C-alpha cells in the first residue's frame, strides 16, 4: 500500500515449531 | 454533534493523523516545531518563522530543531499546541477543530498532569465537542483483529509490553522503559563521533536517524560478532560525503537489549516481554506467549524478531510455543485500531464532552480513560 | 523616487530605482595636479573628479579614496559623492533617497561615518547600507545561492538559501582587481615594459581588461606560451607605441587561484567560495553548489566560469553537480540588485529616517543592515 | 627495560614535556610548525627549513605557521611526526626514544584512527618500549592530591567535563565541545576586523593569541556591558603601533559561554559543567557540585570564574554548596599528574608494551587505555 516506510519479505511473525 | 471523529496518533518520533474509517492515514509527519538559526536579509523568504510537517523536512539546514515531546512526555506545551493547529489547519486536514470528535493516544503510565493538560488544550485552545484518550496497545490489538495479545511496542520515545487478555487489560502487569528510538539514534550518534564524523546540530541529528533507519542490523551473537572484524559499509550524506559506519551499525540497536550501554540500568525490550507475561496470572501465561504482537519502528530494524524469539527462549521455561506475531503495517497500527475504534458505534459512549468535562473537570477524564 | 549608488572602489555606480543600468558611470579616482611655483593659464579646477581625472591624466595624481572597499580619505569620497549628485545625475539628494553598498565584513565605523556624511553634510531624508552579494543575488533572481562577488577592492562570498543569509559563513578575502592590476604592471616590468607612475596604472588596467584571459589548465598555458608565438597579441596605447606581451595574459588573473605570486599567503577564489560552503549547514550544500553566482568585474575574464566548475569540482565529491551561474550583465549586478530592492514596495518601510537618525545616531544602521 | 620514562602532555596550542617525577616541565614550546615564506639568496641562513620551538617564535614573521592538532585531533601527521622527533632530539631532551617508556595525553571522545595512527608512530617510526594514553581529567586529580570532582578544562583545542568521584569516571556522562581558545582567538581577529585592524597573515595570527591572553576580561552581566559605552584601551604591537582595542576585548571571550556567537548551536562551559554533573546519579551530584577543578589556559580570563559561578547559581539546584577550585599553575596541571602517574609502579602494570602491540595490535591499545 501507499506511504514511505515498510520492510519487504520479514514475514507476518516468527514462530516455535509445535511438538506432539 | 456527531461528525467523522479525527484520529490524532501523538508520539516523540512521528504524528499520525487523518479521519475515522480509513485503511491508512493519509498525513504522517514528524513530531517537530523548526524555527530558523540564521538571519533574513533578503526578501521574499520563507515566511512564518515556525515550520512544521513537509516544509521543515526540506528545509533543515536553516531550522533549529527541537523536539516537544521526549518519552511520551510533552515538555514545551507551545510547540504542541502549534504541531496540533498545523495538524488541523489548511496545510494538512482543512478542517476545523469545532466540527468533530477527537481521539487522543498515550502511552501508559504516563504523568497525569501531562494528560490533564492535554486535555485542557483540546477543550479551551481548541474548541473541541468531544475528546477520547487511549493506549498504544489497545489500538495494536483493535487493527490486527485479535482480543488476546502482549503488544511489544518500540516507538521513538518509550518501549513497553501490555498484557492484554480477551478485553482485559492488567494495569499492573504493564512494564515500561525510557529507552527507545531516539535514545538509539543518540547513541548511533556517540559511536559516529567515536569512530570519526561528528553531528552536533538539530539538523544534523536527523542524518543520523536516517543512517539508523537505512544501515542497521541486529546479530543474533554480540560476543561472535565482536570477535570477528567488520566489513565496514558505506552511506552517502546530502552533502555526498562518504561515511564508513563500522561496527557502530550493529552496536548502536544493543541499547534496546542491553540498557547498561547508555549507563542506565534498565530490563531491556526482551526482559520487559517476558517481565510482562510474568507479572500476569498463571493461567494466562501460555495464551500470552502464543500471541506477542510487535509494533512502532525500532522494531523494524534486521534480525530484531529474531533475536527477540532466542532472547525469551533463553528466559521464558523450556517446551512452550513462542510466538512474535508483526503486521505488515506495524508504524500505523495504533493509528489503524483507533480509526477502527472511532468507527464503532461504541466509540459515543466512551468519550469525555465538552458538557461533562465543563461540569466535572479533570476527575469525570480520569474515570473514563479507566 | 529613490536612487541608487554602488560606490565601488573602482567604478562608482550610480542611477535611478527601478530601471535596467546605471546613468552615472565613471572610476572614483580624483586627480590633484603638480603644485609647482609657476601659474596656471586661464582657470582651472583645484581638484578634478572622475572620468575628467581620466580624460587628463597625464599630470594629475591619481588617488583613489576607497582601498580594499574602506575609505581612506573621506574629504575625497565626498568630492565623488557630490560629483554623484550634481554633475552627473542632475538631482539634489535632498529630495530623493539614497540606497548605498559596502563588502561584507568591513569596519563598523566605515557605515556610521558613511551614514553622518548623508544626513549631516547632503542632508538626505533617507538611506539604507546593504550587502553588495544580497543585491548581486537579487539582480540574477534567486533567492537561494552562494554569490562569489570579486571587483577591484574586495572578492568575498556570501551563502544564501531560501532568503536566508548564513553571516558566519561568510569569508571576505584581501585578494582584487587593483592587486591584480599590480601584478600585472609588476610582470610587465620584468619584460621591459616599465609602468612607475600612476597615469600607467589606469592604461594596464586597461590592458588587463582588454587581453587577459583565465586559463583552463596553468601548466599547460605554460608549456603552449614557450612552444608557439600565435598567443602573443598585441596592444597599441594612447600613445602610438604599441608592445607585445605573450606569457602575461593569462599568468596575471591565475593570481586568484594562485594567490602565492602575490605574496598574500591565502586562499584562491575557487577554494575560498568551497571553504565558505563547507561553513554553511550540511543539509543546505546542494543548493550553494547548484547556484554558485558570480558577479562583478574580476569575474569578467574570458573562461572564469570554467575554470571554477574545473576546481570547485575537483574540491567537492564526485556525485555533487557543480553549477556557475555567470550572467552576461555580471559587471553591474551590485546595482541591478539595488535597484529592483529599490524599485519593491516592501522596502518603503525598511528606511531610515531623518527623526530616527536624530534620536538614536550612527549606531542606528548596523540594527537595520543585517 | 624500565628507564626514567617520558611525559609528552599533548596540545593544540601548547605542547609540554619531560622526565618523571619532576616538579615542573622543563620543556614547554607552542605545537606548531613554522616554514619560511621568503626565498633566501644570500648564504649563511637558517637552515633545515622546517622550524619548531623556541626558533619558530623567535623568527614569526619568516615562517608560515600551520597547526598540526585542531581540537584535540592532528590532521596533518606528518607535521606531530616531526614536532615528536624536535622533541626527543638534542635541541630539548637530549635521549633516544629506544631508552624510555612514553605517557601521552589526549582529549576524551576523540577519534579511535587518530589513536591507533598515533600509536604505529611511537611504536614503528620511534622504536618505543611501552607507551600509555591518559584522560587530562584524570591526570589533574592526580596533579592536586584528589580523588573525587569534576574536571572542567579548557585548552587551546577542546573544551570537556569529566565527573569522576573516588576513583570512578562516568564515561557516559563526559561532556564534550569544539569551542576552546583557538576559536575564541579566531573570534577576537573577526571582532578586531570590525573594529578596523584587520590581521591575515598567519605569523599576524600569533599577535591576535597574545592580545586575547593579556587584555581581554569576562563580564558578569553581559546586557549591562553592551547598553554602557566602553573606554577603548590600548595595547601596544610588537611593531609598535598601537591599538584601540574597544569592545573587541570582552565580547570576544564570551564565545566560550555563548557558542551562538561563532554560528554553531553547542553547550557552552557553563552548559557543559552543569550537563556533566547531572547525566551523573542522584547522590553523587552534590559531592561533584562542591568539587569543580578548572585546568587550561582559556580559563585564565577576567572573571571567568565569578562568570562559571553565576551561571552555575542559575542552573544548578537551589541551596547547594559550590566550589570551583583550582591549582596555582593550571597550565602545567595535566602534566605533572602525569609525571605523578609515571612515577608510580602501577604506571607498568598500565602501559601498552611494544611486544604486546606486535602481537595483538589496536585492540590491545583499546583494552587498555580505556
Amino acid at each position: 500500500m501507499a506511504d514511505p516506510k515498510y520492510a519487504d519479505l520479514p514475514g507476518i511473525a516468527r514462530n516455535e515449531p509445535d511438538v506432539y | 454533534i456527531a461528525n467523522q471523529p479525527v484520529v490524532i496518533d501523538n508520539g516523540s518520533g512521528v504524528i499520525k493523523a487523518g479521519f475515522a474509517g480509513d485503511q491508512i492515514p493519509k498525513y504522517c509527519f514528524p513530531n517537530y516545531v523548526g524555527r530558523p538559526k540564521h538571519v533574513r536579509v533578503m526578501a521574499g523568504a520563507l515566511e512564518g518563522d515556525i515550520f512544521i510537517g513537509p516544509k521543515a523536512e526540506e528545509h533543515r539546514g536553516l531550522l533549529s530543531i527541537r523536539y516537544p515531546m521526549e518519552h511520551g512526555i510533552v515538555k514545551d506545551w507551545n510547540d504542541m499546541e502549534r504541531i496540533w493547529q498545523y495538524v488541523y489547519s489548511k496545510e494538512q486536514l482543512q478542517t476545523f477543530s469545532e466540527e468533530h470528535p477527537v481521539l487522543l493516544t498515550e502511552a501508559p503510565l504516563n504523568p497525569r498532569k501531562n494528560r490533564e493538560r492535554a486535555a485542557e488544550v483540546f477543550f479551551e485552545t481548541f474548541n473541541v465537542p468531544a475528546l477520547f484518550i487511549s493506549m498504544q496497545a489497545v489500538l495494536s490489538l483493535y487493527a490486527t483483529g485479535r482480543t488476546t495479545g502482549v503488544v511489544l511496542d518500540s516507538g521513538d520515545g518509550v518501549t513497553h509490553a501490555v498484557p492484554i487478555y480477551e478485553g482485559f487489560a492488567m494495569p499492573h502487569s504493564i512494564m515500561r522503559i525510557d529507552i527507545a528510538g531516539r535514545d538509539v539514534s543518540r547513541f548511533l550518534r556517540l559511536y559516529l563521533r567515536k569512530e570519526g564524523y561528528d553531528f552536533h546540530s538539530s539538523s544534523e541529528f536527523e542524518i543520523v536517524k536516517a543512517i539508523k533507519e537505512r544501515a542497521c542490523y541486529l546479530s543474533i551473537n554480540p560476543q561472535k560478532d565482536e570477535t570477528l572484524e567488520t566489513e565496514k559499509a558505506q552511506y552517502y550524506l546530502p552533502d555526498g560525503s562518504t561515511i564508513e559506519i563500522g561496527p557502530s551499525r550493529f552496536r548502536a540497536p544493543e541499547l534496546l537489549f542491553r540498557p547498561d550501554l547508555i549507563g542506565e540500568e534498565s530490563e531491556g525490550i526482551h526482559e520487559v516481554l517476558v517481565f510482562a507475561i510474568q507479572k500476569s496470572d498463571m493461567d494466562l501465561r501460555r495464551t500470552l506467549f502464543s500471541n506477542i504482537v510487535l509494533s512502532g519502528g525500532s522494531t523494524l530494524f534486521k534480525g530484531f524478531g529474531d533475536r527477540l524469539l532466542s532472547e525469551v527462549k533463553k528466559l521464558a521455561p523450556k517446551d512452550v510455543k513462542i510466538r512474535i506475531s508483526a503486521p505488515q503495517e506495524r508504524l500505523y497500527s495504533t493509528w489503524i485500531g483507533g480509526s477502527i475504534l472511532a468507527s464503532l458505534d461504541t466509540f459515543k459512549k466512551m468519550w469525555v464532552s465538552k458538557k461533562e468535562y465543563e461540569e466535572d473537570g479533570a476527575r469525570s477524564i480520569h474515570r473514563k480513560t479507566f | 523616487a529613490a536612487l541608487v549608488v554602488d560606490n565601488g572602489s573602482g567604478m562608482c555606480k550610480a542611477g535611478f530605482a527601478g530601471d535596467d543600468a546605471p546613468r552615472a558611470v565613471f572610476p572614483s579616482i580624483v586627480g590633484r595636479p603638480r603644485h609647482q611655483g609657476v601659474m596656471v593659464g586661464m582657470g582651472q579646477k583645484d581638484s578634478y573628479v572622475g572620468d575628467e581625472a581620466q580624460s587628463k591624466r597625464g599630470i594629475l595624481t591619481l588617488k583613489y579614496p576607497i582601498e580594499h572597499g574602506i575609505v581612506t580619505n573621506w574629504d575625497d569620497m565626498e568630492k565623488i559623492w557630490h560629483h554623484t549628485f550634481y554633475n552627473e545625475l542632475r538631482v539634489a539628494p535632498e529630495e530623493h533617497p539614497v540606497l548605498l553598498t559596502e563588502a561584507p565584513l568591513n569596519p563598523k565605523a566605515n557605515r556610521e561615518k558613511m551614514t553622518q556624511i548623508m544626513f549631516e553634510t547632503f542632508n538626505t531624508p533617507a538611506m539604507y547600507v546593504a550587502i553588495q552579494a544580497v543585491l548581486s543575488l537579487y539582480a540574477s533572481g534567486r533567492t537561494t545561492g552562494i554569490v562569489m562577488d570579486s571587483g577591484d577592492g574586495v572578492t568575498h562570498t556570501v551563502p544564501i538559501y531560501e532568503g536566508y543569509a548564513l553571516p558566519h559563513a561568510i569569508l571576505r578575502l584581501d585578494l582584487a582587481g587593483r592587486d591584480l592590476t599590480d601584478y600585472l604592471m609588476k610582470i610587465l616590468t620584468e619584460r621591459g615594459y616599465s609602468f612607475t607612475t600612476t597615469a600607467e596604472r589606469e592604461i594596464v588596467r586597461d590592458i588587463k581588461e582588454k587581453l587577459c584571459y583565465v586559463a583552463l589548465d596553468f601548466e599547460q598555458e605554460m608549456a603552449t606560451a614557450a612552444s608557439s608565438s600565435s598567443l602573443e597579441k598585441s596592444y597599441e596605447l594612447p600613445d602610438g607605441q604599441v608592445i607585445t606581451i605573450g606569457n602575461e595574459r593569462f599568468r596575471c588573473p591565475e593570481a586568484l587561484f594562485q594567490p602565492s605570486f602575490l605574496g598574500m599567503e591565502s586562499c584562491g577564489i575557487h577554494e575560498t567560495t568551497f571553504n565558505s560552503i563547507m561553513k554553511c549547514d550540511v543539509d543546505i550544500r546542494k543548493d550553494l553548489y547548484a547556484n554558485t553566482v558570480l558577479s562583478g568585474g574580476t569575474t569578467m575574464y574570458p573562461g572564469i566560469a570554467d575554470r571554477m566548475q574545473k576546481e570547485i569540482t575537483a574540491l567537492a565529491p564526485s556525485t555533487m553537480k557543480i553549477k556557475i551561474i555567470a550572467p552576461p550583465e555580471r559587471k553591474y549586478s551590485v546595482w541591478i540588485g539595488g535597484s529592483i530592492l529599490a524599485s519593491l514596495s516592501t522596502f518603503q518601510q525598511m528606511w531610515i529616517s531623518k527623526q530616527e537618525y536624530d534620536e538614536s545616531g550612527p549606531s542606528i544602521v548596523h540594527r537595520k543592515c543585517f
